[PDB]
């Protein structure tokens, strides 16, 4: 009844790290995670991938209730053993669909200027990387400009454009689709063209 | 009831010498199939503390501990969880854990096996007590 | 908008020690002098006013934001670019182990200066301003006199041009020529960069030449307020009229 | 392959998966210290510890690892990292810095310009760029936090009236993403401009003093300094007496007790390329 | 001209082997086992096992023998084992009160309930070289009283019972575990306690040493030194129910500390506590010593010593840290010291111009 | 009633028993060897001659067996044996220039003259556990170079040759001696250099790490790392010429320090030094390091560090007064802690009244 | 007699000469704190080295020794003592106060008054009385040598306006001779009225310290206090339980869990000699 993790946890987790870290030190660059063959559903592969890689008995998750299912649950349980949390300001990583609300978006943890790391990081699974508003990214990762247009919600746009979290604080994006994944942490400045 | 039978058995075979116990076993020749579940591991039991010794809980390092677990044809599940590093014993333990639970086994091993352990534990105890008690300072007798 | 609206503050160590229920209002380009008998809570109160005490009541606007609503970036960057402190111990606002001219030029390399060339020669040139020769811009403030020690502190929070600077007994320790020098430069500030001064001291000659508005604190309280001359010259409370009289 | 009867890397999973969570949250937060739950290794501590753990944490099998320590891949530390890594992981090992996708470095940057995929992890002692001037961690994370630079300008400005010159030589205190004031690792001033818009990642690690930080790639790096006073890197009036370059960074090998000395590229991958191309 | 060569390697395993030798020693001498070391340097034993991290009197004596009985290398042998180690349990809560005891002393009552069994110690010893022991010798002939425990309270429960000190409350907090998180400062008492374990025996020996000498002195009394062994229990999730898997010798000390007469509450005694495994007990009064010296911002002491600067303290109490950043400096630094030499050959030329 | 019964001598007697019965432990085991304990264990006995005081490897050897493993008990038997002890003469300065070596090291240059000799060392091992030596083993046979020893000039006079360190110059004063009258503070850097040479190893770690982390920098180099057999001789009144008496094994360590710039010489570099018997080297570079910190006082240096506060590291350095005065608390208190409690009593009768 | 193998009493005689010599300038100093070149002895710094040095290079063939701890002659380390200084020098050894002429002692003066020729020898911790309140020798010396006492005044002041009494209930500091603040060694306050104008020679020994300082007989010994806050002796409720005494100095005994407990004479002999008295 319980949803198959990696085939190989160990090789698997660490070709999803080094993916992962790819893109979050590339923001915009996107990267394709291919040892998961199936995600957890509605959790795609990539969103799997990262909180198999991720995820554990330290980190608390929190699944917005579009995603939120028993079988994810328990899954999530069986292999990571991360605390699954109702509230999004308990969570270490937060996973959501293009629903998100101004409201949870602001609820997620941002860190504290002694501690910026002790934030979320928000998993956002977007129907597409592609057919979105243009995007405009420079900063840290970024050569001079690179150009991304992924289908993001109103709040999350609001966020990457005006940062009402003044630096260190803030919260890194994960956007998920399929097996693809795209990063843009705190620092990325982003402009709408 | 059967819990506290169970627990008392178990520290029983964790205190006992690998040794002894080992030779007792063999003495008895016991004929049992079992299927090791858990392969033994040893690893670490983090030791918690008290503030003079009744308050808060600290983290007092850790212990080395090996673990087992057997099942028997009959699907009974013997455990064991023993301080050190002694796959054997821990095995051994296990097995005997497994066969406590059986009818046949219980009061014969608890006369055979686990009552002469806890006795000849219980004998150097008394010895090593007895030759501790000569340091104790004598300062006053009542008259 | 006043540049700092002070609405109902209080903070109290006791009974009677410290301020409670303290509220006025400063503009840029004007003195705000604070007098009273010692232990009033001048001091206190103008540590609460400066971001370097949070009040146990009331509240602080600077240009339209709480003071104590703000993050404490916010604050230690108000505090190290466009706001200057003077301490009634010179020592206080000095960093011992560094040169004279290296605490002058701490708030000038803050301010985005970054050429050592020119923080020095501004080190030498307020330094003299303040009357200390520039020959003891390499020497520790340690080995300076408390007067010295005092002029630093003054150089060291006005070498910036802040726009709002605390005062705790900023005379207290200068002779009278230099003492008049300090006042004038602080007069030119203001009247020039439209500086904005909050000073608490006790020799009124130094507030009647300087503060445009005064206030009166006994016991935690603000018992007299209004323009200098009028409270110097027209006071009421009973307290006021005894320190004037005291004048020598 | 791995033959050694440690887990791959010789670190357990839940130590690598922390350790990744600490590399992501430096990589989105470019010069800060991110505190992390290190473990003892088999080095000592002060001997490595934290770029070992990060090297295991982000390398696979398929990973080129070069190792060097004060430029050179036979170091004798660098031979133990890397034998420790080759019985843990048994990835291919390289003495060139172009084949390499995995760096761990010892106070040196490689003379041959990085690349893209390539990633550079740094052994750090002293994670604080503050410490020497404030020994206290309990001052310095709020330093951190409430950007409060202001003691390390006071410390150049004067070890500039004191000496003429700013005393730090190595270790050289550089801003990030123009926030975060960082130490580059005890890497010579002569390396700090390869830093600046790199495009390879950076990751430091300090092992005994718990703590990770991280440079993007194409990130800002700028050595503090004055516009009078601008950062010079080291220079010496003779080139290599190998392969007589005049742009590597130089060690004095003493030949004698008569005072003979000659000058060599630290880098010694950097002095094979040279010499060969002749 | 001069080439390159690799040496590296070889001089590294030359060495190895070099070292190796040594600990090994004259051939003709029989080598010595895990066991004797176990055994007859027992209190070696106790400090290893109480400073790496791990109650396993072979394993610290096996790395007392592989660091050729150097401490410092032993401890982190064991630290590094530990670290290949999973955890498979967290211990239920130590109760020493069910302690069999080997010693028992109290320094503030002559005779207390239970008395004061000295037990094996080195304690009123003639510290005279026995060369006796340089032949094989026979153990002495133990005399045996009567085998019955008698009933030991704790004298702080009797001290607190009297309401001269205050009982150690539990309030469930959960206790900080600074070998899975880097400690913070200020750190919690079961963080502080719990790195105080884990320090150097000399260090704080020196700290508590200095505190007795009037640097942050708290007026310290042996209220109560207990080394017995206490039987470690878990509960495992297979079961449910508590297990008893051992047995652990351990030695706990009491410190009574200097009375503090608080606004609200009748005056009373502080304390401090200590507790390591083995028998070795320098080490358990000097960490409570030092615990004591550390709970000043408890009782809003005024810091006169440096045994009260906690940072100081902990950030260079252990040993692996400590000795592993001093040796290396044997480590090849040339790099960094050609930038000094660097700039220093400019401020001889600029000095002399 | 009760009546007063004689009880402390038998009590002691039979601790000493049972203390020496733990020593000897398990009888089917053979009783370890002073010799096994030195030629194996030879680095707790190089730690053991330091600070005990008496160079003698058989002695360490001894107290640590006598001390079963405790090296702050072997040590204080070592100084109590030295007590007991004439001294016959005074050894010619040592000149370490004359050492034969077994390990050479410098970490400010790549190659030197002599080179990099490694010898035995830890240093680059995997400190994993050998679990192979649970068991008795075959000690590796040795890999053998050439015979001949390379010149191997101190680094410190390649240094001082260049102008970027001083020479350390001999005036002829006369060495201050702790063992026979106590240390007056400030003490001179030859009373401070006898004392941390007796000091504890783990205390003087602890306060050189301190430094490294910015608690009194020095910006240390190990310049030169040098053990070996440095000869012995003397000035017999019966002869009146030097007599060479036999060699010693010790390692020297060699400091580089911070750079000054004084007013009316070239800057150049401090230094520190520190010179321990036997191998052990971690106590030799943490002795030069503190040696460098109290050279506050000649330098005008702003103490910023405990290890920079003489009084403070040497009254607590050494580890027989400080493990005997924390001990001591073990010793019958009940005197004074029945004057502490008749006034607590009295101060919680008036506070309740 | 000696038949250890070691030398009379143990101590070399350059020990014994330098140690007799301190004593005599102590004597002449009352009150001083003499340094000296004490050894390290069999028993560890901190367990009465001092004291059992004193007794070696005072005691001689013909002397009675009495070893007293807490005021009892079979206390562990007084039994230790005793059979050290039996084994090296052969002495005959006393528990009655009036037939000893040396006494040694650890934390208690004698309830039985010392007469003419008895030399009494305390073993003293902390031989500088201003130690608590100022850590280092190097102020001490100095207040002693000028004879600045006034942070002890202000000690007992402080001490008064917080508790209401002075918190010092043993090693409380006398005044000797008019001049020299001095702490008696950790004796309470119940035996310091005894030091005043006494018949006897008191040596007092700081092994670890290395001090000695002296009071010679019918010396002035004032203990430091106020008028309104007279120097108050400790008091107990209860008698000896064994003697009935109301005037020894008491130890409580506790007999039980339950809190029984009984009040006993510290010092053993007193109460023996009362007891046979009936
Ligand atoms: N930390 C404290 N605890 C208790 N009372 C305090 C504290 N700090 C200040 N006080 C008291 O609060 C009152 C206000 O003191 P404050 O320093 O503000 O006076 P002031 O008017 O500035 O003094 P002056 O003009 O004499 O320098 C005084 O009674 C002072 O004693
Ligand atoms: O803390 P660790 O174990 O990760 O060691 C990091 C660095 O600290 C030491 O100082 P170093 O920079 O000279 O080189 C050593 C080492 O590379
Ligand atoms: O320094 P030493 O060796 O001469 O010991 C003197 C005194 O110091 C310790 O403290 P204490 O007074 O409780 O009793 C012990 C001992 O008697
Ligand atoms: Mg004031
Ligand atoms: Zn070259
Ligand atoms: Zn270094
Ligand atoms: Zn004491
Ligand atoms: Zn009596």
């Amino acid at each position: 009844t319980l949803e198959t993790a990696f085939m190989l946890p160990v090789q698997d987790a660490q070709h999803s790290f080094r993916r992962l870290l790819k893109a979050m030190s590339e923001p915009g660059v996107i990267v394709a995670l291919h040892q998961l063959k199936r995600g957890w559903q509605p959790l795609n592969i990539a969103t799997t991938s990262v909180l198999l890689t991720l995820a554990d008995n330290d980190t608390p998750v929190w699944l917005s209730t579009p995603l939120n299912n028993d079988i994810v649950n328990q899954s999530l349980r069986f292999h990571t053993n991360a605390p699954l949390v109702s509230q999004p300001e308990q969570a270490t990583f937060a996973v959501t669909d293009e629903a998100i609300s101004s409201e949870q978006l602001n609820a997620l943890s941002t860190g504290t200027a002694v501690a910026p790391e002790a934030g979320a990081t928000l998993i956002l699974q977007v129907a597409s990387l592609s057919g979105g508003r243009m995007l405009r990214l420079t900063g840290a990762g970024i050569a001079e400009e690179r150009m991304i247009a992924p289908q993001l919600p109103e709040c999350i746009l609001h966020e990457l454009t005006e940062r009402p979290h003044p630096f260190p604080l803030g919260i890194d994006l994960i956007l998920t689709c399929g097996e693809r994944l795209l990063a843009i942490p705190r620092t990325t400045h982003v402009e709408v063209c | 009831a059967d819990t506290a039978t169970r627990q008392h058995w178990m520290s029983v075979l964790a205190h006992s010498q690998p040794a002894e116990l080992a030779a007792r076993l063999n003495a008895l020749n016991i004929t049992a199939d079992y299927e090791v579940i858990r392969a033994a591991e040893t690893g670490l039991v983090q030791i918690q503390a008290r503030m003079g010794g009744t308050g808060e809980r600290f983290f007092a390092g850790d212990a080395t501990l090996t673990r087992a677990a057997v099942r028997l044809t009959d699907g009974t599940l013997g455990y064991s969880w023993v301080l050190g590093r002694d796959k054997q014993h821990a095995e051994r333990c296990a097995l005997i854990d497994a066969l406590m639970q059986q009818s046949r086994h219980f009061q014969n091993l608890s006369e055979t096996l686990i009552a002469p352990l806890d006795a000849d534990r219980m004998a150097r105890i008394a010895a090593r007590q007895a030759e501790v008690n000569a340091s104790r300072v004598d300062f006053f007798t009542m008259v | 908008q006043p540049l700092l609206s002070v609405n109902n503050l209080t903070h109290l160590y006791a009974p009677g020690k410290g301020f409670s229920d303290v509220s006025f209002d400063l503009w840029p380009g004007e003195v705000l002098g604070i007098v009273g008998e010692s232990g009033s809570g001048k001091t206190t109160l103008l540590k609460s006013i400066s971001a370097r005490l949070t009040p146990q009541q009331g509240e602080i606007h600077y240009e339209n934001r709480s003071l104590y609503a703000m993050s404490e970036a916010d604050r230690r960057r108000l505090l190290r670019t466009e706001w200057g402190v003077v301490h009634q111990h010179p020592l206080d606002g000095l960093r011992r182990q560094v040169s004279a001219g290296g605490n002058i030029g701490e708030r000038l390399m803050a301010t985005g200066a970054r050429h050592y060339g020119d923080i020095r020669a501004t080190a030498q040139k307020w330094l003299e301003e303040v009357e200390i020769p520039a020959n003891r811009i390499d020497d520790l403030p340690t080995t300076f006199s408390g007067g010295m020690q005092q002029r630093l502190q003054i150089a060291r929070n006005l070498v910036t041009h802040p726009k709002l600077v605390f005062m705790d007994e900023p005379t207290g320790g200068l002779d009278v020529s230099v003492q008049a020098r300090l006042l004038d430069l602080l007069r030119g500030l203001v009247v020039e960069l439209n500086l904005a001064v909050v000073i608490v001291t006790h020799d009124l000659g130094v507030a009647r030449l300087l503060a445009d508005r005064l206030l009166v604190m006994k016991q935690g309280q603000v018992v007299e307020s209004g323009l200098t001359d009028r409270v110097l010259d027209d006071p009421h409370h009973p307290y006021t009229q005894l320190l004037v009289s005291s004048v020598l | 392959a791995n033959l050694s009867g440690y887990n791959f890397a010789y670190l357990d999973e839940q130590t690598k998966r922390m350790i990744r969570r600490a590399i992501l949250k430096a990589v989105a937060i470019p010069g800060y210290q991110v505190p992390f739950g290190g473990r003892e290794m088999p080095m000592p501590y002060g001997w490595g510890t934290g770029g070992i753990q990060l090297t295991a944490s982000v390398i696979g099998e398929s990973d080129v690892l070069k190792v060097i320590d004060q430029g050179a891949d036979d170091t004798t530390n660098a031979v133990s990292i890397r034998n420790f890594f080759k019985r843990v992981t048994g990835v291919n090992t390289t003495e060139r810095t172009d084949d390499a996708t995995l760096i761990q470095t010892r106070h040196r940057i490689p003379e041959t310009p990085l690349t893209e995929d390539q990633i550079i992890i740094f052994q750090v002692p002293i994670p604080e760029p503050l410490r020497f001037i404030e020994p206290r961690e309990t001052e310095t994370r709020t330093m951190h936090a409430l950007e409060e630079y202001g003691v390390m300008q006071v410390k150049l400005y004067e070890d500039i009236a004191r000496f003429g010159h700013i005393a730090t030589t190595y270790a050289y205190p550089v801003k990030v993403n123009g926030r975060y004031v960082m130490d580059p690792s005890p890497i010579p001033k002569f390396d700090n401009p390869k830093m600046d818009m790199m495009p390879a990642l950076q990751l430091f690690g300090a092992g005994r003093e718990k703590r990770i930080y991280a440079v993007p790639p194409f990130t800002r790096v700028e050595s503090l300094d004055f516009d009078d006073h601008p950062f010079t890197v080291q220079q010496w009036d003779e080139p290599c007496a190998i392969c007589g370059s005049t742009h590597s960074y130089l060690d004095e090998v003493v030949l004698d007790d008569a005072g003979n000395r000659m000058f060599v590229c630290s880098d010694t991958d950097y002095c094979r390329q040279q010499s060969e191309a002749k | 001209m001069y080439v390159a060569v690799k040496g590296g390697e070889k001089a590294i395993d030359a060495a190895h082997a070099l070292q190796e030798s040594r600990r090994r020693g004259d051939t003709d001498l029989p080598e010595l086992s895990v066991a004797q070391i176990e055994q007859q340097l027992n209190l070696a034993v106790d400090r290893v096992m109480t400073e790496g991290g791990i109650a396993d009197r072979e394993l610290a004596a096996l790395a007392l023998k592989q660091a050729s009985g150097d401490n410092v290398e032993a401890i982190f042998l064991l630290r590094a084992y530990r670290t290949t180690l999973a955890k498979l349990a967290v211990s239920e809560p130590l109760d020493t009160t069910g302690m069999r005891l080997e010693r028992r002393i109290s320094a503030v009552y002559k005779d207390i309930p239970g008395g004061q069994l000295l037990g094996p110690t080195y304690d009123y010893t003639h510290r005279l070289l026995d060369f006796t022991l340089l032949a094989n010798g026979e153990a002495p002939t133990l005399t045996t009283a009567d085998s019955e425990q008698q009933p030991s309270p704790h004298v702080f429960s009797l001290l607190a019972r009297q309401g001269l000190a205050k009982f150690e409350e539990d309030s469930g907090a959960q206790p900080d575990d600074i070998t899975r998180t880097p400690p913070v400062y200020p750190c919690s008492r079961s963080s502080r306690l719990q790195q105080l374990m884990r320090g150097d025996e000399g260090y704080l020996l020196a700290l508590a040493y200095s505190t007795q000498r009037g640097y942050g002195r708290n007026h310290p009394f042996a209220g109560e030194i207990r080394s017995g062994y206490i039987d470690v229990s878990i509960v495992p999730e297979e079961l449910g129910f508590a297990v008893n898997v051992g047995e652990l010798l351990m030695t706990e000390c009491e410190m009574v500390n200097g009375f503090i007469d608080p606004p609200d509450e009748p005056p009373h005694f502080t304390r401090g506590y200590g507790l390591v495994f083995g028998m070795s007990e320098r080490k358990a009064m000097a960490m409570a010593l030092v615990d004591r010296a550390l709970q000043a911002p408890e009782y809003g002491e005024h810091a006169t010593g440096p045994a009260q600067d906690e940072e100081f303290v902990l950030a260079h109490a252990d040993n692996v840290e400590a000795a592993g950043f001093v040796s290396h400096l044997k480590l090849p630094h040339y790099v960094d010291f050609q930038a000094e030499l660097e700039l220093l050959k400019r401020l001889q030329q600029e000095k002399n111009h």
